[PDB]
């Protein structure tokens, strides 16, 4: 039994550009992708369970969930509600400069637990696997690498894998998230063919990662900048009461209210 | 005369039946505590101390007081590791009326572990000395830096203790030294563990049962907090990347860790001393320098600015959406959270997983 | 020292190729003679770290010895007797076991005040506690107790102190009528006092505190008053946006133009109010088979790796030897930085430090003969890894000595 | 006003006296501070008393040296004893010696025996007192007639046990004390048996309660005589400590102890801080300008 939840940056700014670009892919593309991709969790076995969400800049809106009109049920009734619910979204959007950044740690909260509640209604006969997707399209919002780094170990402890699938923009965060719960960073070369990539890099199951052959996983350089100038430190000091990082020696925290014993 | 009849139909009509229903809470649990923005002692070394005397072989638990202290000590070693990679543990054995460092000092669980499978064949033998326990601890806690919070977790079986000086030259020595020692005990209340505990700074509880063993062992897993005594450093830290062999080995021998014997041909260099390390985080044994991965430093943030405990309520009474936000789900449970800042609504395992697990309030963030 | 050698031996005996690489390393000046061995010297201050504590159990741990026959396989034991009962030392060092066994002695344990606890010096080993009322003369006599006025002062309390037959006291011991059943009684009760007593107070110097902390103890209620609280501080943290960005460099990250904004957020809301599903825009074979090429296993995707694989000649001679060369230098190493990573700069530390690592100068000498090897016996191989930090532990000095300014 | 006299409704045919009031107070707590029982069956079935006229009786002398040895290895920091006699507590511990039992109580906790040279009491209760705050534990050995039941109150982890061996009746003298029983007979129409319970009784009850001085302090009590069952005995010690005294407590066997003891430990070793004294047990200022408090004590006084 597994649980696929689908993660893409609904973000209207790098997607409008995109879609201002006239570029030969666009969200549209995407989401077909998206949907192919997610009807083949579900295709692929007949007790997998699938969940998808959507990161806009100011909702994490879940695309699930199916219809009931009837003409087709399982795989139509999922495209429809996520056609409807990314319609619903993106046609009733608003415009906002205040707060532009993709709420990419309130999706990954969601989801996280969203797959803890799933996994305990789930029996113990037999149990539920789960992996996200996260599908990147904007630049890396910083502001959230604290909400970042602390759902990557939630996940970690979760013994949730996570994958991601970048587009344009890289993520040293995202790419380090892949690292960290054992998926796989890929940085899509030619996104109008995004589907194949993910029916073969991201759609294998957890349990033929290991029989399968894929690309290696690009090795995460841990860059790290203090506070204070923001320049690159292998060697630092650290406050030990408020785990502030300076590059070099200073008598007080500039972070916090505490001077150094120092001696 | 009494157990044959002790059920709930004993005087009762509906009880022949409903037994179960009048003493339903029978095995349940709800764990909470509090919390306080306070300094803590990220930095940290802790010390277990277990008694290693007979009285370790009685049975207070469901097995022997040894084998279900080992088998909690396993787990809080795990989550004490998973919770705070930078700090570090040991472990002595007070046995003979001597003390025995089963583990020194170190932050390798897999040696701790190993240590642990190997001491389940103990065995119980004389009577406890607390005196030489802190003596070998407080010996080797001499040596490491002040900021460094030194402290030492006590598990005491027996009542008597044979100490060869009055434990006032220690807990004034340790008192001196600030150093913090914190003490469990079995089914009793010791004046000499409470006194020690309370004027070193720590805290002496009592196990009531495995799941109180736990209770208690989960506070302890909390980093403590920190006065103004203790050294406000500004400790030297690396931070290396990771290097594999990737030009073919070439220039780049591969070596065995300090710690370790595995020879690893791609980890982490000592950017101090070029060392070679498979592991990280690890202390630079060579150089004094400590090595931790830049995600480990993340992974303690949320003790800096933890959650908030969400406004309960046993009905959405708010009249927010029948979907329980964050999760999406109907509110299938009478007993709703709401956060006090985004107001959003929140079920049991919201309230639970996200506030002990994520530590992150999705409505906060936005 | 001469100390130095007993308990430098863990070393040696631990890791014998590296004590023998250690003192090869000793006589090729590549380390001090002393320092081959000094550098495992430690040791601890009694038979444990702290004396032990033989206040219990005594002799009475040995039921007589190892054995109903004492038989004579203790030390420790006895030592604790010793350290116990200083009469029994006193004898103990009179019954020299000196060719012989001390199963006799072992066996004449079991007599009286030892095992059986008589009053007169019927021990078989001397009896000062056999006077018992003057080896209590420094306790309770002419000395006295430290708590003796806070407690312990049930003697004086009631109307009897002031005078005895103004009490009706009639049940104490008469100078008619003493008895030697009584004698025995008396026995079990002063060993067993003096004993614990004068055990204890081996333990216990202990102080002129306790007859005021007794009264304080006592006199003082927790329930009433006398609070406890806690002394830690309130972290508030500066700039709190500084953990929210996370310690990372500074991106590339630039804005675009209003304009650019609102287009966006119209553009895709106008497509997204303008579009439907479609198998041509899901894919196509040709994308599909180019995506194959890129992620086929000799495709742009498949970078580099498993670079690292088997030593290019003799892996099994190179890691036996670099075994024992990893442990020396480690251990090299290890006190140049203790001696070079000093809190403050001075000559002491200097001169050890400069001193070690010109000796490391010779290891690096001894580092050449263990080149010879794998530019010789092996065909092709690189411990460059070993040399480069080699050359950061003379770099190391080197920097530091230029660093003249109070530094070096 | 102290707690220790019962019943008192022979104090005023005793002292000829007539008060205006007679009362008691019951123990008001949120958290019980002590568990009075009455270990009078042996493990062994043997009806652990000194019923026999303090004959030598090893059998009870035998448990009782067992119920100890167990006992001062489930109690934690000091336990002070009590024996009816000191003939009979000198006879004992010869027994317990001489059977070895002795030596495995020194092994759970330092023994202290006491005697009629100040020099032994105070060097006792010096070595005793500190003993219970170092590392060891000890345990103080005394008669419930002797001195130490009246000077030393053990309070806190001082004889965080009380343990009263056999009923304490003084037979020894019985000609002064058969002619004040007359007297009392005479003048006072008062029995002998009924006095001799109440004299013993009290004897007890001044062990129990010096055992206790405050609500941050408890005490385990065994009163290891079968004839502490009868409801007379019973029903002439403290009502507030009868109270404690719940029939199931009674006769217990030394296993019963023990495993109470334990829990009543494991149920007590918990915190218990000052501001959970304020649910009940306690009432601040806030509580007192309460009228609650007014009508809420009115319960706490008893009388007889
Ligand atoms: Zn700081
Ligand atoms: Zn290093
Ligand atoms: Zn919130």
């Amino acid at each position: 039994l597994n649980l696929l939840v689908i993660v893409v940056d609904a973000n209207p700014i790098w997607w409008g550009k995109q879609a201002l670009k006239e570029s030969q892919f666009t969200l549209s593309k995407c989401i077909d992708a998206v949907m192919v991709l997610g009807n083949s969790h579900l295709f692929m076995n007949r007790s997998n369970k699938l969940a998808v969400i959507a990161s806009h800049i100011q909702e994490s809106r879940f695309l699930y969930p199916g219809s009931k009109d009837g003409k087709y049920e399982l795989l139509t009734s999922a495209n429809e509600v996520i056609v409807e619910e990314i319609k619903d979204l993106m046609t009733k959007s608003d415009i906002k400069g205040q707060h532009t950044e993709t709420l990419l740690a309130g999706s990954l909260a969601k989801a996280l637990c969203y797959i803890h509640r799933m996994n305990k209604e789930v029996k113990d006969n037999q149990e539920m696997k789960s992996r996200i997707l996260v599908i990147k399209a904007a630049e890396d919002s910083a502001l959230q690498y604290m909400n970042f780094m602390n759902v990557i170990f939630a996940a970690q402890k979760q013994n949730i894998l996570i994958d991601a699938c970048v587009l344009d923009s890289d993520s040293g965060l995202l790419q380090q998230a892949c690292d960290i719960t054992g998926g796989l960073y890929l940085k899509v070369p030619q996104m109008p063919s995004l589907l194949q990539y993910l029916l073969w890099v991201f759609l294998p199951d957890q349990d033929q990662r290991s029989q399968l052959i894929l690309p290696p996983p690009v090795h995460v350089d841990y860059r790290a900048a203090c506070f204070c100038h923001r320049n690159l430190i292998e060697i630092g000091y650290v406050c030990s009461v408020c785990l502030s990082i300076f590059c070099n020696f200073s008598p007080i925290c500039t972070t916090c209210e505490t001077a150094f014993k120092i001696s | 005369e009494r157990t044959w009849e002790i059920l709930k139909e004993d005087e009762s009509g509906s009880l022949k039946a409903t037994i179960e229903d009048i003493l339903f809470k029978a095995k349940r649990k709800r764990v909470f505590e509090h919390h306080g923005q306070v300094r803590l002692g990220m930095m940290r070394h802790l010390y277990v101390v277990v008694d290693g005397s007979r009285t370790m072989e009685d049975q207070d638990l469901k097995p022997n007081r040894l084998t279900c202290t080992l088998k909690l000590l396993e787990y809080f070693v795990e989550e004490y590791f998973d919770q705070n990679p930078i700090s570090q543990i040991g472990i002595i054995v007070t046995k003979s009326k001597r003390a025995e460092k089963l583990t020194e000092l170190s932050g390798n669980p897999r040696k701790h572990i190993t240590s642990l499978k190997k001491a389940v064949d103990m065995t119980c033998h004389g009577e406890p000395s607390l005196y030489n326990s802190l003596s070998i601890a407080m010996q080797t806690l001499k040596h490491m830096p002040g900021h460094t919070s030194r402290e030492v977790l006590i598990i005491f079986s027996s009542l008597t203790t044979c100490d060869p000086s009055n434990i006032y030259d220690l807990i004034k020595t340790l008192k001196a030294a600030k150093i913090r020692v914190s003490v469990i005990g079995l089914s009793a209340e010791v004046r000499v563990c409470t006194v020690l505990a309370r004027e070193t700074g720590g805290t002496y509880h009592v196990i009531l049962d495995e799941s109180h063993y736990k209770e208690l062992l989960t506070h302890h897993v909390s980093p403590p907090p920190a006065s103004s005594s203790s050294e406000c450093s500004l400790i030297r830290m690396g931070f290396p990347q990771h290097t594999i062999a990737s030009l073919s080995d070439q220039d780049a021998k591969p070596s065995f860790s300090m710690a370790e014997p595995g020879l690893t041909l791609g980890g982490y260099f000592c950017p101090q001393c070029r060392a070679k390390y498979c592991e990280l985080p690890v202390e630079c044994k060579i150089c004094g320098l400590t090595l931790v991965s830049a995600p480990h430093l993340a992974r303690s943030y949320h003790h800096l600015f933890p959650l908030d405990a969400f406004q309960e309520i046993p009905l959405e009474e708010y009249n927010g959406e029948r979907f329980c936000y964050g999760c999406q789900g109907e509110l299938k449970d009478q007993h709703v959270y709401v956060c006090a800042v985004c107001q959003n609504v929140f079920c049991v395992d919201c309230d639970v997983f996200v506030h002990d697990s994520l530590h992150c309030c999705p409505g906060c963030i936005h | 020292a001469n100390k130095e050698l007993e308990e430098k031996n863990r070393m040696l005996q631990e890791d014998p190729v590296l004590f023998q690489l250690y003192k090869d390393l000793v006589v090729s000046q590549v380390i001090s003679a002393e320092e081959f061995w000094a550098n495992r010297l430690n040791v601890n201050a009694t038979d444990s770290s702290s004396t032990s504590n033989h206040k219990q159990d005594v002799g009475i741990s040995a039921a007589f010895l190892a054995d109903g026959l004492r038989y004579n396989l203790t030390s420790d034991i006895i030592e604790s007797i010793f350290r116990t009962y200083p009469a029994v030392k006193m004898k103990y060092a009179e019954n020299v076991p000196h060719n012989m066994t001390e199963k006799e002695f072992w066996t004449r344990f079991f007599q009286s005040h030892y095992f059986h606890r008589d009053r007169l010096n019927t021990g078989s080993k001397d009896l000062f506690a056999e006077c018992a009322k003057i080896d209590e003369k420094g306790l309770k006599t002419m000395v006295s107790l430290g708590v003796k006025n806070p407690l312990l002062d049930l003697t004086a309390l009631e109307d009897k102190p002031l005078d005895e037959g103004y009490g009706i006291s009639s049940v104490p011991s008469a100078s008619n009528s003493k008895s030697i059943k009584e004698n025995s009684n008396a026995a079990i009760i002063k060993r067993f006092n003096h004993h614990s007593a004068m055990v204890l107070a081996a333990g216990l110097r202990k102080q002129p505190a306790v007859k005021r902390a007794k009264l304080q103890e006592s006199i003082e209620y927790e329930d009433l008053g006398k609070n406890n609280s806690v002394k830690t501080i309130a972290l508030n943290l500066k700039k709190s946006d500084r953990y929210y960005h996370g310690p990372t460099p500074i991106q590339s990250l630039q804005y675009a133009t209003s304009q650019d904004i609102i287009n966006s957020f119209q553009s895709i809301r106008q497509e997204m109010e303008a579009y439907t599903p479609k198998l041509t825009q899901v894919l196509s074979s040709s994308a599909a088979s180019s995506t194959i090429t890129a992620l086929s296993p000799g495709g742009a995707l498949m970078q580099g790796g498993t670079q690292q694989a088997i030593n290019q000649m003799v892996p099994n001679d190179i890691q036996s030897e670099l075994k024992h060369l990893y442990v020396a230098v480690g251990e090299l190493l290890r006190h140049f930085w203790s001696c070079f990573p000093v809190n403050t700069p001075f000559l002491e530390e200097k001169v050890v430090k400069m001193k070690s690592n010109l000796e490391r100068f010779q290891v690096t000498k001894l580092c050449p003969f263990q080149e010879k090897i794998r530019r010789q016996y092996l065909s092709t191989n690189l411990v460059s890894h070993i040399e480069e930090m080699l050359q950061t532990a003379y770099n190391k000095l080197h920097t530091w000595q230029s660093r003249r300014l109070m530094k070096k | 006003t102290s707690g220790t006299l019962s019943p008192l409704d022979i104090y005023p045919k005793i002292l000829d006296f007539h008060p205006v009031t007679m009362a008691t107070f019951t123990m008001t707590l949120a958290r019980v501070c002590l568990c009075p029982m009455i270990i009078g069956r042996g493990n062994d079935q043997v009806a652990i008393s000194s019923k026999f006229e303090t004959r030598e009786d090893i059998a009870v002398i035998r448990n009782y040296g067992n119920l100890l040895l167990e006992m001062s290895a489930v109690v934690p920091d000091g336990i002070v004893a009590f024996f009816t006699s000191y003939q009979y507590m000198e006879s004992t511990v010869a027994s317990w010696y001489e059977q070895g039992i002795l030596e495995n109580i020194q092994r759970n906790k330092l023994l202290f025996i006491e005697t009629q040279d100040g020099a032994e009491t105070s060097v006792a209760l010096e070595k005793y007192q500190e003993a219970c705050e170092n590392g060891r534990g000890a345990i103080l050995l005394s008669v419930a007639r002797g001195k130490v039941s009246e000077g030393i109150d053990f309070v806190h982890h001082y004889g965080r046990a009380v343990i009263m061996f056999g009923v304490p009746y003084v037979y020894t003298q019985s000609r002064i004390l058969k002619a004040r029983l007359e007297y009392l007979r005479d003048q006072f129409q008062i029995r002998e048996n009924d006095f001799l319970t109440f004299d013993a009784m009290r004897h007890a009850a001044q062990c129990v309660g010096r055992a206790i001085r405050g609500k941050t302090d408890y005490g385990l009590m065994v009163f290891a005589d079968k004839r502490f069952a009868r409801g007379d005995k019973r029903g002439k010690l403290p009502r507030w400590i009868q109270e404690h005294l719940t029939d199931a407590n009674l006769n217990l066997t030394v296993d019963e102890g023990v495993q109470v003891a334990k829990y009543f430990l494991r149920q007590m070793a918990q915190p218990f801080h000052r501001e959970d004294q304020l649910g009940l047990s306690l009432l601040s200022l806030e509580q007192l300008e309460s009228e609650e408090t007014l009508k809420r004590i009115e319960q706490i006084a008893q009388q007889l």
